[PDB]
């Protein structure tokens, strides 16, 4: 009936080693999130990143 | 664009429904399950047989650091102490001082292997190419000390393979 | 590769497909493992003339949010113009 | 745009948030403290703490906003604000396929009544905030502690948290289970002063406050 | 700027109100969760740790922060009662393995630089 | 009109036998509710021509098909949820009452980005 | 050149002696410390001093791209042979 | 009074007459970038840096040694000033010996720093470069003199705060060198204090020399004790161990020099 | 202005029990503030802006092993930002915290003359430029 | 590998051939994982007509994707919302009709196909260019360009001792993941 999905048994603050780091060095903490489609949660960090930045990736 | 999935429409004929109460009865697509299992056991196997066969990689694999040497002998290392500035774990403890004969030399390397986490930035720090991930993984240990590596371990590794991570280096700077 | 021909026709059989097409094992396909030195091509700015940084410093043409209301006839808009629906893929219509 | 280092601007749609976050704003001025956009076309209007309920209501049912995909409830620290905690709400609207945002500020003590209303999926997402960043929130049908480990400690993302935190653990053989001793690193973390004192960007540079 | 939004306590009564039940829910508590988890804990101490747990807190007169112990402890409450947590989180607070710190100048001298 | 389709794209929302005149009639709704608000309110001016409105193609041409790309609200049988949901909102703010000017300025630099 | 400690422990390049009464000496028994016996200091001085006739050369280390920055080596003091710091290969300007 | 409204880059603010334009720019907050010209010390107008546009001109004036006038638009952010800083600021870079590395400056180096802001992103240098000899003085302060910009501070600070003849500029042109012409072993009480004027590593300290760098060291400040004075200082603990010594400024005791028995 | 049952807090606001920081880390540690002193090395400027809230540093015992730094203060790595002294007294009465005040360094009006460093009868002449 | 400011290193030789190997028989592996699941009895009556939601409470409920895909709401981020190429790329969006378990491990496999197709398109579309932005303030110089001009060594320098100055403000950039 009623259904409680307990979390936190992996829980790893990785936000707040990411403050503490720069950009470069929290990209490996984005690979880390999603353990399935890593280089998607790249995508999604670098996207951020160079949104702010006022910059565009090559076409390449 | 889009399309649907489970859009498609049982018909009501004398015919489809004969295969639908064959198919319940008979037990067809059970079968047909069952063949194609049966077609995979004679397939040949994919079976690496290690330690005898050993899977492929790339001339860029990461792992295993190991501080090089210039053709003359000394010692790339500078400590240019980027690749600590850079390091996302903090793995990496360097220590410099003004060695005798004047050139900067690091009394203190040691790169903790269950910090460093193998993401290759470090050979991007050092200019002088000086630290490189080898392409070294069968260094798997027994106790947690061996893995906390130090400057002497890291010139004897770099000496042990050094002529495989020459050519390695060598077929991958073009690209970076 | 392999394999023999009647095994072959076993495995099509109970398949239903021909499998010596395409496999899933590489054999012969795979690109040879030493290549010819890659020249990598430059930069799309790589040159000695006008190319100062006072052009792209994409950093610095950034603008703070530009603000339109502070705390300190007209007609109904939409933060975007409706979406449309998309038709059916003329590929495959129907699974 | 021929350059292709910069992305280009798009200024069409850019006016189009602008003149929505005005047709916001004149609609609940009682709750809209000031609204603004960004390079980045991304629109925010500022919302007042009592306000979670209606403006988001109004986003969750308006004909012409209808803006229901709750995206994120995140939280900002900022310890020089007297309201140092800054509760952050967004929303992606379905129809119209832009991107709102609705951001408070909350002092520690000072709560929110639950937005579970407009939006269940901020049920889940309030378990983390007070977790998290340890901002209570009003009303609220079950706010556990969630994502942090059993029976902790204060409020890991307030800034004043140390990273390491404050207690470590060990599974101690006197006692036959593990037992959270006060921290003791192996290695101090060798924290590094990045900040070029030039000038980094004279755009969104801070006039003399 | 005095005036500020209250949680549940309107004033001090109410936030003496809600630690009453507080304890009276928790001193019901302690016998069975011993009981239950198998901790080699009398009820006794059991009992009067929530006591100077109490009291440990129980010196600030802001009614805002009073009310949010109150509802931090009572929500600490809530995850003991039903086996949620562990022998480690019950013992947690019975702080054993640490010796304790110095009391006198003199131990503070002597174990080290620290004050 | 037409065929009635059996489903509407989306499961739970189920096509509806009274297209129209249930939207009319909820929509005279939205009109008559709308009513308890003053003039001078935003939300009445902006409702209210958008309300006049799109009652009006609805009743331009009673058939489904041309309705939908009529007012870009998809099928019809969304177009009253969402019709519905306005509805919801001028009964919200019937208590909200949200015209009067804003609460109180923010405390000082409350915004203030960067710091 | 390694060279022994009084107590059989032989010293690396950084200098690193652990004495008989230390007790972090006794991790060393049983097993060994890794000693890079290649001293990075006389693999350096062996090499010889090539001769330039310039009053400023490159100092490029060989392999192109694969080596240091080609830091300019200034060669105008005749009592120090002007040897650059990323590599330490000495550089000599003809004795006059 | 006879305070002068300048609408530096629009905002208008008043200032006294005589007053260098970097003065009314840093009044607002506009740091604008230089190199050889330092708060208590004198003007040389030399690297160029700090040209900026002025109003109503068909010359980017000098900053630097230049007075502002009665009303004045300081074009800080304008093409033609950041064209003339990028000029310069390539220029002074281009004969500057590659290492970074190398040098100590690396971190705390005004040339990497404001290349990072107001430079270039690549290089248009294809000749080769010049080597300076490194002019050999004092066991406490290193030279690497293919590192100087010329910048000149070193010998201003000399002669004027240290009261003491000893560096000079010998050369001319590409070939002028700072240094002191015949070897000599430069030895005033206050004469570790040249390696932080120095904008570059051309001037470091030997016993600190290699042995940490900024991000590492987590400066505190204190005073010193070695003099009555009880000069002002940072300390640069890095990770449990005190590296060098700097001389945060106060004014009225030490400003932000100190002697080398503190350093 | 903001009428909803409002209690007239008249003491100050003290969360320190809330954020549950160990009672020897609360009274034996004096936090202070200032703002830094700018790199003397580096004529830069665009650091001495802000306050910080900083902790006293307890003792770095070297480890038996290859020898980091092993601390056991928590507290030791919080660099905290603040724009104002006024805000950062505030966080320090919040969570009421043993502290001490500091002034922000004012720059003194150096005043300069090109024209100065060449004279007839006055002595700051330079000698080279 | 993807950093910002483009991508870190460059494809190396003959990779993009080895592909297209792949991908011209990955096709049939997934013929043999629809054979062996969709069809079967055994697959649709244990998963089928489990776990069904509701649109607006799918919706409301804060779920994307698959999530929203499969249970009849029309929504897919880059046929909407077009981040980076994936508009010039053409695919399809497999949306389903009831949205349970099944239709939703449907909705997988069939995006598995129209992942395919992306490959095919991007692969043969592969364009002469660099791979960062030519901003050495973002992007790390080209280490042939490391060891010979002094720009990029200060620029690789400072981007490897602190990074880059990103300019202040907020951003919430999504992308669809394949979850
Ligand atoms: C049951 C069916 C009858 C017995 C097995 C028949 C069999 O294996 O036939 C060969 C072969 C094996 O399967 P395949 O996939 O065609 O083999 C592909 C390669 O040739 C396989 O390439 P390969 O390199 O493996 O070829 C060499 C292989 C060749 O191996 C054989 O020919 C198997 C018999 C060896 C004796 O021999 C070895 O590898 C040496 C090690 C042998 C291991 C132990 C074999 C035990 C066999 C049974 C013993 C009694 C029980 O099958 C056929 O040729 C047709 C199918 C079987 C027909 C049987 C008669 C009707
Ligand atoms: C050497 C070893 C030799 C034997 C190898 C195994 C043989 C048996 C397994 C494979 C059989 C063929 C596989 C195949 O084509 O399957 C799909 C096919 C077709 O599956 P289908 O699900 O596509 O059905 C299509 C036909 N309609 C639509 C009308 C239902 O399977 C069959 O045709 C199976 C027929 C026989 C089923 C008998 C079941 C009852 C048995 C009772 C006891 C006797
Ligand atoms: S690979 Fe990454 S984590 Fe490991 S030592 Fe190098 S920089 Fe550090
Ligand atoms: S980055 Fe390379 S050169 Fe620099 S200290 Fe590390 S290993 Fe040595
Ligand atoms: S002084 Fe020159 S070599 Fe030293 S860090 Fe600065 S730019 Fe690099
Ligand atoms: S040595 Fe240093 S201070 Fe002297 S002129 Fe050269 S760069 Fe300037
Ligand atoms: S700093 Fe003004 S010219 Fe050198
Ligand atoms: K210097
Ligand atoms: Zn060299």
């Amino acid at each position: 009936r009623k259904c409680d999905p307990h979390i936190g048994l992996l829980h790893r603050g990785t936000e707040k080693l990411i403050e503490y780091k720069t950009y470069l060095q929290a990209l490996p903490y984005f690979d880390r999130l999603d353990y399935v489609s890593m280089m998607c949660n790249e995508q999604a960090y670098s996207l951020a990143v160079e949104k702010l930045l006022n910059i565009q990736p090559p076409p390449r | 664009t889009y399309k649907f999935v489970n859009m498609r429409e049982p018909s009501m004929d004398m015919k489809s429904v004969t295969d639908r109460a064959a198919q319940t009865l008979l037990w067809t697509e059970l079968v047909r399950g069952l063949g194609m299992t049966l077609s995979y056991l004679f397939r040949e196997p994919a079976t690496i047989n290690y330690p005898f066969e050993k899977g492929p990689l790339s001339p860029r694999f990461r792992g295993e650091h190991a501080l090089r040497r210039y053709p003359s002998g000394e010692e790339r290392c500078i400590a240019c102490k980027l690749c600590e500035a850079v390091c996302p774990a903090q793995a990496i403890t360097i220590e410099a001082e003004p060695r005798a004969d004047g050139s900067r030399r690091t009394t203190r390397y040691d790169i903790d292997m269950t910090k460093c986490i193998y993401c290759g930035f470090c050979q991007e720090a050092c200019p002088v190419d000086a630290i490189v991930e080898g392409p070294n993984f069968e260094f798997s240990t027994e106790t947690h000390e061996e893995l906390l590596y130090n400057k002497e371990k890291l010139l004897n590794n770099g000496d042990k393979w050094e002529a495989e991570i020459a050519a390695n280096i060598q077929a991958d700077y073009l690209y970076r | 590769a392999s394999a023999t021909r009647v095994i072959q026709l076993l495995r099509n059989w109970a398949s239903g497909r021909d499998l010596q097409a395409k496999l899933q094992l590489r054999y012969q396909e795979i690109s040879k493992r030493t290549q010819p030195p890659p020249k990598l091509p430059v930069g799309p700015s790589h040159k000695l003339s006008n190319n100062y940084y006072c052009t792209r410093d994409g950093r610095r043409e950034a603008m703070p949010p530009s603000i339109v209301m502070s705390s300190q006839e007209k007609k109904a808009v939409t933060p975007a113009p409706p979406i449309k629906r998309w038709e059916l893929s003329k590929d495959q219509p129907y699974l | 745009d021929t350059r292709p280092t910069i992305r280009p601007r798009n200024d069409v749609v850019h006016k189009q948030l602008s003149a929505f976050g005005q047709y916001v704003a004149e609609i609940l001025p009682k709750y809209v403290q000031q609204v603004q956009v960004s390079c980045f076309n991304e629109l925010e209007i500022f919302i007042h703490p009592d306000g979670v309920i209606p403006v988001l209501t109004f986003l969750r049912d308006h004909t012409n906003a209808q803006f229901k995909s709750l995206a994120d409830l995140t939280a900002v620290d900022v310890p020089t604000r007297q309201n140092r905690f800054e509760i952050v709400y967004n929303l992606l609207s379905l129809r119209f396929n832009s991107q709102i945002r609705v951001k408070t500020y909350t002092d520690e003590l000072t709560p929110i009544e639950s937005s579970v209303t407009v939006y269940k999926a901020a049920n889940w997402y309030e378990r983390e905030i007070w977790d998290m960043f340890g901002v209570f929130f009003a009303n609220h049908p079950d706010l556990r502690r969630i994502l942090t480990g059993y029976g902790f400690e204060g409020h890991p993302f307030r800034k004043d948290f140390p990273l390491s935190g404050y207690v470590e653990l060990r599974y101690d053989d006197e006692v036959k289970r593990v037992v959270a001793e006060p921290v003791e690193l192996a290695q101090e973390f060798r924290k590094f002063d990045l900040n070029s004192p030039w000038e980094a960007f004279p755009a969104y540079r801070q006039p003399p406050e | 700027g005095t005036s500020v939004k209250p949680i549940f306590s309107r004033d001090m009564n109410e936030a003496k109100r809600r630690v009453r039940e507080l304890y009276r829910a928790w001193y019901r508590e302690v016998p069975n969760t011993v009981h239950l988890f198998q901790l080699d804990i009398s009820v006794k101490q059991g009992r009067d740790k929530v006591r100077e747990m109490f009291m440990k807190n129980a010196h600030v007169t802001d009614p805002r922060v009073v009310d949010l112990l109150v509802i931090k402890g009572k929500m600490e409450l809530e995850e003991t009662i039903n086996v949620w947590k562990q022998r480690t989180h019950i013992m947690r607070f019975f702080h054993e393995t640490e010796a304790p710190r110095p009391t006198d100048f003199l131990s503070k001298f002597y174990v080290g630089h620290d004050p | 009109a037409g065929l009635l389709k059996k489903t509407t794209g989306l499961v739970g929302l189920a096509v509806c036998e009274t297209p129209h005149e249930r939207l009319k009639i909820l929509y005279t709704k939205i009109l008559d509710v709308l009513g308890q608000i003053p003039k001078n309110a935003a939300y009445r001016k902006y409702t209210e021509q958008i309300t006049n409105e799109k009652l009006g193609m609805v009743k331009a041409e009673p058939d489904v098909k041309k309705l939908e790309e009529q007012l870009q609200g998809g099928q019809i049988e969304e177009v009253i949820l969402q019709a519905e949901n306005e509805l919801s909102l001028a009964r919200k703010m019937l208590r909200w009452k949200p015209w009067e000017p804003l609460v109180e300025e923010p405390p000082a630099n409350q915004w203030k980005w960067p710091i | 050149g390694v060279r022994t400690s009084p107590t059989g422990e032989k010293v690396t390049h950084t200098g690193q002696a652990y004495d008989d009464g230390d007790y972090r000496r006794v991790r060393f028994s049983d097993r060994q410390k890794e000693v890079n016996e290649n001293f990075a200091i006389d693999l350096i001085a062996e090499q010889p001093v090539s001769e330039v006739g310039s009053r400023v050369i490159s100092c490029d280390g060989g392999g192109g791209a694969l080596g240091h920055p080609r830091v300019y080596i200034n060669l105008d003091k005749e009592t120090k042979t002007g040897t650059c710091g990323y590599c330490g290969l000495q550089f000599r300007q003809p004795h006059h | 009074s006879n305070l002068i409204e300048v609408f530096v880059d629009g905002q208008s603010v008043m200032v006294e007459p005589g007053t260098t334009v970097l003065q009314a720019c840093e009044k607002v907050g506009m740091q604008i970038p230089r190199f050889c010209y330092h708060e208590r010390l004198s003007v040389a107008g030399n690297c160029r840096m700090c040209l900026v546009e002025i109003e109503k001109a068909p010359k980017v004036v000098a900053a630097c040694a230049m007075p502002v006038m009665k009303g004045w638009n300081i074009l800080t952010n304008s093409e033609k000033s950041k064209k003339a800083r990028e000029g310069v600021m390539e220029f002074l870079l281009a004969n500057h010996p590659l290492d970074c590395p190398i040098c100590d400056q690396g971190g705390e180096c005004d040339l990497q720093d404001q290349s990072m802001m107001f430079g270039s992103d690549r290089s248009r240098f294809l000749e080769g470069k010049r080597a300076v000899e490194d002019k050999n003085i004092g066991p406490l302060v290193k030279t690497i003199m293919t590192r100087c910009i010329q910048c000149t501070r070193c010998i201003r600070f000399a002669s004027e705060i240290a009261g003491v003849d000893d560096l000079g500029t010998t050369g001319r042109g590409n070939d002028m060198q700072v240094g002191t012409y015949i070897e000599k072993m430069f030895m005033s009480e206050l004469s570790g204090n040249i390696i932080d004027i120095c904008p570059v590593g051309a001037l470091t300290s030997k016993p600190y020399a290699f042995t940490a760098r900024p991000w590492e060291t987590r400066k505190t400040e204190s005073i010193d004790v070695m003099d009555a004075v009880g000069s002002n200082i940072v300390v640069s603990t890095r990770t449990g161990e005190v590296m060098r010594i700097l001389p945060r400024m106060h004014e009225d005791i030490n400003e932000e020099w100190i002697s080398d028995k503190t350093r | 202005t903001q009428d909803t049952q409002l209690i007239a807090v008249d003491e100050k606001l003290d969360i320190t029990t809330l954020t549950g920081v160990p009672e020897e880390h609360i009274k034996t540690r004096k936090v202070r503030i200032f703002v830094p002193a700018r790199n003397n090395m580096q004529s830069g400027v665009n650091n001495t802006k802000k306050w910080k809230m900083e902790f006293d540093t307890r003792e770095r015992w070297e480890n038996p092993l290859m020898g980091w730094s092993s601390t056991a203060d928590p507290l030791s790595n919080l660099v905290l930002t603040f724009s104002t002294k006024e805000d950062a007294v505030a966080f320090a009465e919040k969570n009421g915290w043993s502290f001490d005040v500091e002034e922000r360094k004012v720059p003194k009006p150096k005043s300069k003359s090109y024209g100065a460093n060449f004279s007839w009868n006055k002595r700051t002449r330079v000698s080279t430029k | 590998y993807i950093r910002p400011g483009g991508v870190h290193q460059d494809l190396p030789l003959g990779l993009l051939d080895d592909i297209y190997e792949f991908s011209k028989n990955f096709s049939f592996r997934i013929d043999e994982l629809e054979e062996m699941l969709t069809n079967n009895r055994i697959w649709r009556n244990r998963t089928v007509d489990i776990g069904v939601v509701t649109a607006e409470d799918a919706l409301n409920y804060g779920f994307s994707g698959v999530m929203l895909r499969g249970s009849g709401i029309q929504w897919d981020l880059r046929k909407t919302q077009p981040y980076d190429v994936y508009d010039q790329v053409e695919f399809d969006v497999p949306i389903g009709s009831r949205g349970d378990c099944y239709d939703r491990y449907l909705c997988r496999v069939e995006e598995m196909r129209q992942s395919l197709r992306i490959i095919s398109q991007c692969l043969n579309k592969m364009p002469p260019g660099e791979i960062k932005v030519d901003d050495a303030k973002v992007s790390p110089p080209k280490r042939a360009e490391m060891k010979t001009s002094m720009e990029s060594l200060i620029h690789h320098f400072k981007l490897y001792t602190e990074g880059y100055q990103v300019p202040p403000g907020a951003t919430y950039t999504a992308i669809e993941a394949p979850k």
